[PDB]
RNA sequence: GGAGGUCAACAUCAAGAACUGUGGGCCUUUGCCUAUAGAACUUAUAACGAACAUGGUUCUUGCCUUUUACCAGAAC
């Protein structure tokens, strides 16, 4: 009812670039960055983090086969039930992932 | 205050090409046209004011929802 | 509250000519079958309820 | 304006605006002497978004709502008796408007870089650096560049007079009574 | 539009419902 | 095949085809122009008994609107009237504007606003054109070497 | 002339957008610019007072590169040796029951009023509107 | 052996965002933790159907001599 979200450990999805080493970058204080996106609306910020994320992981529950083919967005960041209805953002969401330059 | 639903206005009279964001940065203050005390400049009830007195409507009100 | 009385009670005596027969037709009972007078063979049902009312 | 509908459910409603108060950071939630619960946010559809977590997410009752109002705030535009109710103390404050460039730059807080004008806040640093300051960019008064006092929420304040050159053994005693007489003050209105 | 006016809605009404604004009383 | 489901076509007949049916299919083409209309709007309208200008009428889904509770909350000597407050503003913003809705759904908000512009009478212009509408605005590599 | 106007424009447009040129003059010719998105409808508005078939339509084709004539000679002297009247009321009494009835009808004086006002009546009549309700 | 069938049977298709199988560990197989293999169809301005009918029960109504036939909103 208040949101989507993934409650059981089994379901998360699988990461391809194997979580324990990106939990090593973890130490290093110069390997990690914190970078937030911020811009006007519908500039496709949300859509945006959509990219990395489903480059990063494998396979993802909450892909219909819809929006896996191009028509619907997926948004990841968006989880809010008033942000699916709403059709926007509300609260602010990120996530933790490593990518290589 | 006069921006209550000023954003929908907007956007139904230009059959939906347009649109507003409304923000406060600045952060501009500017003077309500009346002269918050005087007894007298007010007319009737359930009518939106007349500009020539605003401040003491704003005034009484707020006041007699305070207290 | 009285006119709102008003107009529900004259339609609900013209209902009662109308289910006496068997219709509910606008097309039927034109308004002279109601309001003329005795003298020229109607009802003469004197209607206070056209109007409109102030809402 | 919020008040619950079933006024036996405000002890419910007081657990939701204390999330609501974390949750989203821009509400300022207020209460009353009129017991009514006063709700700030920026715009519109902020507010819709509160409203409805408020309503259905956190606290379950239904609640009355006010209009769509706004907060207003007051100034001057241009002698002096004022008296303590057991008369002991005499206290006389002359009120002026600022000129528009400086509340201007004290709506921008700011560290004073370059030829921009030092914010108020700064009055931990030298008193007579913020005499030089003021006088710089305004042509701030020269007597009364020393003696801006202190600074608040809002605008700025000034001591001037012959008991600051009286007692200033006694009134700087006083002093820190006073600033506190004064937030107590300016957070209301007359 | 509906902007508190009218009825609730026109069945047990007798009535169309039809709302027209009045003219006469403006100014 | 002959049990004729799941058609296939190529582009230049689905061209003649959306060529043809312009006479029936002919529609708006902005998820912006709906607005209001869509159903969510509907819906609310229902729940609230409010109607859009155009919209369609419902009996009152909470016909018992009669119990009251006489308080000062509400009272015109503490209302500031400054704006109508039309109805399009109830099913617009309805947790706002409204004061007790039940059984509303949130109403979608907003679309970017489409500058789509395609010329419907020459074929025979471009595809890639400046339309009227529009606002007016040391060392060498070897030979053989371009674009990809 | 579509087409030949519109490769006008689009040179017209390259110096523009890619071009620099005088600030005075640039401003000028962006105007044009919008004006063409706006379609001159502040430039269509004149003394068209023959019909397209009365002109007698000799379009004379010059083009700005000829040799012409200019025949400023001509310009010398020289010395040229060559229907039912109506005395019923029937049209106003028609004009009184409508009047009278929307009177008649009507609870009170301010749904009379929104009756009357409702009907627009023309400003020759309201003058004798108010003789019947007198 | 392939391409098909206005052929048939059987299984399945609204759920902690939501599936199974397997290896190991605690319990002593239900259940919990952990590693792993495979996930067709249906879903986010929510769904097998880019479509849209009828009935039943119980509430609140509307027509009102009574039942059928009905007015129109809700829940199931
Ligand atoms: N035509 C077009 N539309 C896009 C493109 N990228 C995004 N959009 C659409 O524009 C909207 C922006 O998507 P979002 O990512 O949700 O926008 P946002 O950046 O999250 O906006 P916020 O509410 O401020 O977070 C979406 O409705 C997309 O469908 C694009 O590349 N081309």
């Amino acid at each position: 009812e208040h949101t989507i979200f993934t409650q059981l450990k089994k379901n998360i999805p699988k990461t391809r670039y194997n979580r324990d080493y990106m939990l090593s970058m973890a130490n290093i204080p110069e390997r990690i960055i914190n970078v937030g996106v911020i811009g006007p609306l519908h500039s496709g910020k949300t859509s945006l983090m959509d990219l990395l994320v489903i480059d990063s992981h494998k396979r993802i529950p909450d892909m219909s086969k819809n929006v896996e083919l191009g028509w619907k967005p997926l948004r990841y960041l968006d989880n809010l039930k008033q942000e699916i209805d709403r059709g926007l953002s509300i609260k602010l969401n990120g996530s933790t992932l490593l990518c290589t330059d | 205050i006069e921006s209550a639903g000023f954003e929908t206005d907007l956007r139904l009279s230009t059959n939906g090409l347009g649109m507003c964001q409304l923000y406060f940065w600045h952060k501009i203050w500017r003077k309500v046209p009346g002269d918050v005390l005087d007894k007298d400049a007010f007319i009737p009830k359930l009518k939106p004011a007349p500009i020539n007195s605003l401040s003491r409507d704003f005034v009484m009100k707020t006041r007699r929802r305070k207290g | 509250p009285l006119l709102d009385i008003l107009v529900k009670g004259e339609t609900r005596i013209q209902n009662r000519v109308k289910l006496g027969l068997n219709s509910k037709m606008p097309t039927r009972f034109p308004p002279a079958v109601f309001y003329t007078p005795k003298e020229l063979g109607g009802l003469g049902m004197i209607s206070a309820s056209h109007i409109l009312i102030p809402a | 304006v919020l008040q619950p509908l079933l006024p036996r459910e405000l002890p419910k409603l007081l657990d939701a605006l204390n999330k609501i108060s974390k949750y989203y950071p821009g509400v300022i939630i207020k209460v009353e002497e009129s017991g009514e619960h006063v709700i700030l946010g920026n715009g519109e559809l902020y507010m819709d978004c509160l409203l409805y977590d408020l309503r259905a997410s956190y606290a379950k009752i239904e609640i009355k709502i006010s209009d769509p109002l706004t907060v207003f705030s007051e100034s001057c535009s241009n002698s002096r008796l004022g008296e303590e109710n057991l008369p002991g103390l005499s206290i006389s404050v002359a009120a002026e408007p600022m000129d528009s460039k400086m509340i201007q730059d004290l709506s921008r807080n700011t560290l004073g870089k370059g030829q921009n004008c030092l914010d108020i806040d700064g009055i931990m640093d030298n008193p007579r650096k913020l005499s030089k300051i003021l006088r710089t960019e305004y042509g701030w008064d020269s007597l009364a560049s020393r003696n801006v006092w202190s600074f608040y929420n809002g605008n700025v304040l000034i001591n001037d007079t012959l008991p600051d050159e009286i007692s200033p053994e006694l009134l700087s005693k006083y002093k820190e009574q006073i600033i506190q007489g004064f937030y107590w003050a300016v957070k209301e209105g007359p | 539009s509906y902007n508190g006016i009218g009825l609730k809605s026109a069945k047990g009404s007798s009535t169309s419902g039809h709302v027209q604004r009045s003219l006469a009383s403006n100014n | 095949g002959t049990s004729y489901k799941k058609w296939s076509f190529d582009l230049p007949e689905m061209s003649n085809l959306y060529r043809l049916s312009t006479p029936l299919r002919d529609e708006v083409t902005d998820k912006n122009y709906y607005y209001l209309f869509d159903k969510k709007s509907f819906f609310n309208g229902k729940a609230l008994n409010n109607a859009i200008p155009g919209g369609p009428k419902f009996e009152p889904l909470y016909p018992r609107e009669e119990e009251e509770d006489y308080n000062e909350f509400n009272s015109i000597d503490r209302v500031i009237f400054r704006v109508p407050i039309r109805s399009e503003y109830k099913v617009a913003f309805p947790h706002l504007y409204n004061s007790r809705p039940r059984s509303v759904r949130i109403p979608w908000y907003n679309n970017p606003v489409s500058c789509i512009i395609q010329n419907d009478e020459e074929y025979d212009t471009p595809a890639l054109f400046f339309d009227p509408s529009l606002n007016p605005i040391d060392f060498t590599l070897p030979e053989d070497f371009a674009p990809l | 002339s579509k087409k030949t106007h519109d490769m006008i424009w689009e040179k017209l447009r390259y110096i523009l957008q890619t071009q620099e040129l005088s600030s005075t003059l640039r401003e000028s010719l962006e105007t044009l610019f919008e004006i063409r998105q706006k379609d001159y409808k502040s430039g269509s508005q004149g003394l068209f007072i023959l019909d397209p078939t009365s002109y007698t339509v000799h379009t004379h084709s010059y083009i700005v590169s000829d040799e012409d004539e200019a025949n400023k000679e001509l310009g010398n002297f020289e010395k040229c040796e060559n229907q039912i009247y109506d005395m019923t009321s029937t049209n106003d009494v028609e004009f009184k029951k409508k009047i009278y009835l929307v009177l008649k009808s009507s609870l009170s004086g301010d749904e009379a009023a929104h009756k009357l006002l409702k009907l627009k009546i023309a400003n020759n009549l309201k003058k004798s509107v108010v003789d019947i309700i007198i």
